[PDB]
């Protein structure tokens, strides 16, 4: 096969071992080429990690290690750390297809973690935005795990939804996720309710903040 | 220490062409061949093509079909990929990487930082920024800074704090796209503040597809 073969997913927990496969072809390790691994955390550039099947580079921690046998290679991960989560890619030369390839992609996912509450900050409409006739509320949620969070609105004491938008969360550098949420309101709205709150539940709780356009009168 | 620094995001409309460039510092230029690849939304990476930096020959990808050109001036130290005809599947990050040699064959050591190509008929527009607080301005209670970013096109601002000259710890979260297709964002100062000063604190949004900046430097009166 002219491509390479890795799984699309693996998982451990911290301190676990895992390991993710990378299978050729007769033309590209059969034809004697070797492997090559690239790490890619997140909004981040690949990284070379693995070279010539089982070499590191200056700084890669020996907790990284490769192998290849005919067709079949394999990058190994032990006392897997939080900040190893992200994308993992195998690379070889190919000469049925004359260029380099690589393979799909296995993100690696570190299951697990210790459990983190969300903090929560609720911001009303600026004074610059109400002068262009708009009313945006925001809701900054940060440094909870895992990583799955619902966010509910209400004006008054009424579940608005309506005029929201909320972000699927995404992981920060401290490994814990954050997540926003947006309410959209005319200035009507904002002005003529006592107040608006953002309620976030997460792993059996909820947490809820609210603003009032007299707060800081 | 070894460097490639690519030039920055860009937008075309379908059929029109893209140059970006790779600048290579911290090692001589002409002794190791440059790589391009690409990484479409989500997707694997993808080779595009290969200069020997000394002499200028090239390889290229069959998945081109002649659409991509390199190419390189040794006097700026600087690799160019030049891509034509450009389509939907041509969004992409486009980095270039360094090829290093060992005993037994050739790696990629070093790589670029991407550079963002958006193909798309729709206009590019920059962002509006309001300063946003949460907290008054009447407790002991922390007051935090934070900036709205609404209304961009395409993806992605870049966001920096600064106090003074020193740039400041900050949250950054996710960019959505509103009903209107345009875009918002949210970046935060990390810390909160216990005493406010106005003109302290700044927000620096950088919107490279439409080689604009905005700081906001005051956070007025609320209403
Ligand atoms: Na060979
Ligand atoms: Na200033």
């Amino acid at each position: 096969q002219s491509a390479l073969t890795q799984p699309p997913s693996v998982s451990g927990a911290p301190g676990q071992r895992v390991s993710i496969s990378c299978t050729g072809g007769s033309s590209n390790f059969g034809a004697g080429y070797d492997v090559h691994w690239y790490q890619q955390l997140p909004a981040t550039a690949p990284k070379l990690l693995i070279y010539g099947n089982n070499n590191r580079p200056s700084g890669v921690p020996d907790r990284f290690s490769g192998s290849k046998s005919g067709t079949s290679a394999s990058l190994a991960i032990t006392g897997l750390q939080a900040e190893d989560e992200g994308d993992y890619f195998c690379q070889s030369f190919d000469t049925s297809l004359s260029g380099w390839i690589f393979g799909g992609g296995t993100k690696l996912t570190v299951l697990g973690q210790p459990k983190a509450a969300p903090s929560v900050t609720l911001f009303p409409p600026s004074s610059e935005e109400l002068q262009a006739n708009k009313a945006t509320l925001v809701c900054l949620i940060s440094d909870f795990y895992p990583g799955a969070v619902t966010v509910a609105w209400k004006a008054d004491s009424s579940p608005v939804k309506a005029g929201v938008e909320t972000t699927t969360p995404s992981k920060q550098s401290n490994n814990k996720y954050a997540a926003s949420s947006y309410l959209s309101l005319t200035p009507e709205q904002w002005k003529s309710h006592r107040s608006y709150s953002c309620q976030v539940t997460h792993e059996g709780s909820t947490v809820e903040k609210t603003v009032a356009p007299t707060e800081c009168s | 220490q070894v460097q490639l620094v690519q030039s920055g995001a860009e937008v075309r409309n379908p059929g029109a062409s893209v140059k970006v460039s790779c600048k290579a510092s911290g090692y001589t230029f002409t002794s190791y061949a440059i790589h391009w690849v690409r990484q479409a939304p989500g997707h694997r990476l993808e080779w595009v093509g290969r200069i020997n930096t000394d002499n200028g020959n090239t390889k290229y990808s069959q998945k081109f079909h002649g659409r991509v050109a390199l190419s390189r001036d040794t006097s700026a130290s600087t690799t160019y990929m030049d891509l034509s005809s450009l389509n939907s599947e041509d969004t992409a990050v486009y980095y270039c990487a360094r090829a290093f040699y060992y005993s037994s064959g050739v790696m990629f050591d070093s790589w670029g930082q991407g550079a963002l190509v958006t193909v798309s008929s729709a206009p590019t527009k920059a962002p509006d920024v309001f300063p946003i607080i949460s907290g008054c301005r009447k407790d002991n209670s922390p007051v935090v800074l934070a900036c709205l970013i609404t209304g961009y096109h395409p993806t992605s601002v870049t966001v920096t704090w600064y106090m003074g000259t020193q740039s400041q710890p900050q949250r950054t979260f996710p960019e959505i796209q509103r009903r209107d297709s345009y875009y918002m964002t949210s970046s935060q100062l990390s810390t909160p503040l216990q005493q406010w000063r106005q003109g302290e604190y700044k927000c620096v949004v950088q919107h490279t597809a439409s080689k604009s900046k905005k700081e906001i430097f005051r956070w007025p009166e609320s209403p």
